[PDB]
């Protein structure tokens, strides 16, 4: 009869016929990931093509129902999600060109091998070898050689491809009634139709700048301290008034600063909180790691893992004969099937990763009651944030003592808290200006503010202004330095890490306030608190049914992303950095004073 | 995948108690006539169940048997098993033989 009833029946038919197909596609992808064989690749490709064609046909059927005659929020949300053209609005030749460009960028990034000129008999790939060199070397010219050679080869291959990519994506986005591709990415946080809780695409950039203005003093103090320590490590390269050299940040691109913890440790003489040896001595299997994680999740009141999870997951490396992807991934295959694919080692990092992926599994399980097309996070930030809060809680010394992995006579003084907070700042705080600068540069490229001949001159200018990192040698327009990273080269949003980082500490403050913790925020553990788990599960059960602003009101009591929990988390470290920076000069100069 | 189990997904009105609907006529959700072909706004009401052994417990197949007991004015003939106490002789006992 009415349009709304027609849409409701169509959505029921869609969820029914898209659930089995999604389960088949996900199962084919799982069989490829746990068993890399050519028939599994063919089955994955066939299932993906069927899934994409079915989604195209269902979107084509979905567009015939106008949006403004539907008043139910969930039905309107599913119809809005389904009616997106994607690449379908673009012409078939340009769509095929875009797909070919994405596939060839994937092959170039995955199979990119670079080694030193005059010694070409064997070369090293980035993931097996260059990562270890970037993370562990102390030699200036070796890191400079690796960085410049990899950006030379990758940028010179990818620059025309990226020039075509930006034009095709902008054409597709303007064909979809968006200003640019950046507006398309910012449309994930767009809330329309809810009184008071509406969020605009234009408000996101303003909120990011408003939060970053408060991020800036803490990052300036941290950058000054890291600059002083790298000046101690490398005597003549680093200037007191200038930016840091690009190849010395501990990673290939500057994504994380966590590989500089050894060089920038405040108190090396004091011990660490490493619990690896205790698990080796007590012979802790990966199964025991996942059982302890399950014990943590039942302690807070969340549901425990299904029988199918324990039966069907691969929690150990299979062997030489069978090949599997080493990256830890939680899979929501559909129809209540939840699995974790991780090559778990006996390390602290794998234990925290196990907690993070089981948090992903808990988030996936929570919205199982929801309709199929609403089975996602409210935004891209929440999905990662609910795993990062488990990563925060599991890493605390109180959690390690509670589960028996740490000695009960370990002395928790201020120095260990300072160095642990500094390590967490290098991992978490250090990625924020890089993420903000990269996303703002990509938004300005898509918007047309920066012409193609001036992409890099502005970019380094942004990096000096925001990240405080100077180029070793000037780069011309033949280079494509951003596209050497995995996410940007393979069409992935990058603001999810910034939103995840702020939501992580907002959720941490909310759960610690729920758990009635009376000390520092970084000393807080969310185990044994039923009310904290209930407050988490209230947001977790909603999925994508409700706006992210309303979910944030449900958890933290605020209608917008906030920067104060991050500053509260690192406040002892902030005071310590302010004390340590009396002699040194806070802030940097954008000039070429160290080296260019 | 076991697709040998179909359910009715759409009907204009709810079923009466103890009713079986095995009709395979196209459901009309819109004003337009279906004309017997499954196109737009017209769906086939019977849909198959996807049953895999790796599914969760909320999606695994469950066999359901419902027993309906009714009393009508006719003499009741489906009786339960009548437990019999061992026979004791030569003593003054309370006997109940076939009612
Ligand atoms: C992985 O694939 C190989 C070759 O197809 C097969 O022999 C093996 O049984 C598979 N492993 C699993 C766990 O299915
Ligand atoms: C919206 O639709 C869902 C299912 O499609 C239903 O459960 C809910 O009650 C509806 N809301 C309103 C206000 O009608
Ligand atoms: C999808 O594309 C078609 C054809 O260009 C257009 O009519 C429709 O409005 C588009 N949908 C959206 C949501 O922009
Ligand atoms: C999860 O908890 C329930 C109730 O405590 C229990 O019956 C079930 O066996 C548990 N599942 C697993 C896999 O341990
Ligand atoms: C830790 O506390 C002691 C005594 O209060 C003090 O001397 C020391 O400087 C403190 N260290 C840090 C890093 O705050
Ligand atoms: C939380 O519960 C676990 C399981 O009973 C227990 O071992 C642990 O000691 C509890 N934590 C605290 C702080 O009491």
């Amino acid at each position: 009869s009415t349009i709304e009833e027609q849409a409701k029946t169509f959505l029921d038919k869609f969820n029914h016929e898209a659930e089995d197909l999604f389960y088949q596609s996900s199962l084919a992808s799982w069989n490829y990931n746990t068993n890399i064989t050519e028939e599994n690749v063919q089955n994955m490709n066939n299932a993906g093509d069927k899934w994409s064609a079915f989604l195209k046909e269902q979107s084509t059927l979905a567009q015939m129902y106008p949006l403004q005659e539907i008043q139910n929020l969930t039905v309107k949300l599913q119809l809005q999600a389904l009616q997106q053209n994607g690449s379908s609005v673009l012409s078939e030749d340009k769509s095929k060109r875009l797909n070919t460009i994405l596939n060839t960028m994937s092959t170039i990034y995955s199979t990119g091998k670079v080694c030193n000129p005059d010694n070409p008999q064997e070369c090293l790939l980035l993931e097996p070898g260059l990562n270890e060199i970037m993370a562990n070397s102390l030699d200036y010219n070796e890191r400079l050689w690796a960085w410049e050679s990899w950006r030379s080869e990758v940028g010179k291959q990818l620059r025309p491809l990226y020039e075509e990519y930006v034009v095709l994506k902008n054409e597709m986005a303007r064909a979809n009634h968006y200003e640019d591709y950046g507006d398309y990415w910012r449309g994930d946080y767009e809330v329309n139709g809810v009184d008071g809780y509406d969020y605009s695409r234009g408000q996101l950039i303003e909120d990011v700048e408003h939060t970053f203005e408060e991020i800036k003093p803490l990052y300036e103090h941290l950058h000054a301290y890291v600059r002083a320590k790298l000046m101690n490590a490398y005597p003549s390269y680093i200037s007191p008034i200038g930016c840091l050299p690009a190849h010395l940040l501990g990673d290939m691109w500057g994504r994380f600063w966590t590989n500089l913890y050894s060089l920038t440790v405040p108190f090396g003489q004091k011990p660490n909180i490493d619990v690896t040896d205790a698990m080796v001595d007590q012979a802790w299997d990966a199964q025991r790691i996942f059982k302890e994680a399950e014990k943590f999740f039942v302690s807070v009141g969340l549901p425990n893992m299904t029988q199918g999870f324990w039966e069907n997951s691969m929690l150990t490396d299979p062997g030489n004969v069978q090949k599997a992807v080493c990256h830890p991934t939680a899979w929501d295959l559909g129809k209540g099937d939840f699995r974790i694919l991780m090559c778990t080692k006996v390390t602290m990092d794998d234990f925290l990763t196990a907690h993070h992926e089981m948090g992903h599994i808990q988030y996936d399980m929570a919205y199982a009651a929801q309709p199929f097309l609403l089975r996602n996070g409210a935004n891209e930030g929440f999905h990662e944030a609910v795993g990062e809060i488990m990563s925060l809680s599991a890493a605390t010394p109180k959690h390690l003592k509670s589960i028996g992995l740490l000695s009960p006579d370990f002395q928790e003084d201020n120095e260990t808290e300072i160095n642990f907070l500094l390590k967490q700042a290098l991992t978490i705080v250090g990625t924020l200006p890089f993420t903000y600068m990269l996303e703002k540069w990509r938004w300005m490229v898509f918007k047309g503010e920066i012409p193609k001949d001036q992409w890099m001159k502005k970019w380094w200018e942004m990096k000096r202004e925001i990240v405080g990192v100077v180029e070793p040698v000037p780069h011309d327009e033949t280079y494509c330095d951003p596209a050497s990273l995995f996410h940007v080269s393979n069409d992935y949003s990058f603001i999810r890490y910034y939103t995840r980082t702020l939501y992580q500490f907002q959720f941490q403050e909310a759960l610690c306030q729920a758990a009635k913790h009376e000390g520092p925020l970084h000393k807080c553990d969310i185990s044994n608190s039923t009310e904290a788990g209930q407050k988490l599960f209230n947001m977790l059960r909603l999925g994508k049914s409700e706006p992210w602003t309303l979910a944030l009101e449900n958890v933290v009591g605020a209608k917008n992303m906030n920067v104060r929990p991050l500053l509260n988390y690192f406040e002892p470290l902030f005071t310590w950095l302010k004390d340590q920076n009396k002699n040194s000069f806070v802030g940097w100069s954008t000039d070429w004073s160290p080296y260019a | 995948g076991n697709y040998n189990y179909r359910y009715r997904l759409f009907r204009k009105s709810n079923l009466k108690p103890f009713e079986r609907d095995i009709s395979t006529e196209i459901y009309q959700a819109g004003s337009t006539p279906c004309n017997g072909v499954e196109g737009f706004n017209c769906y086939f009401p019977l849909q198959s169940y996807g049953f895999q052994p790796t599914n969760g417990v909320g999606y695994q197949p469950y066999r359901v048997v419902v027993l309906s007991f009714e009393l009508l004015h006719a003499p009741a003939t489906v009786c339960g098993p009548k437990k019999s106490t061992n026979l004791v002789k030569n003593k003054c006992v309370n006997f109940n033989f076939n009612g």
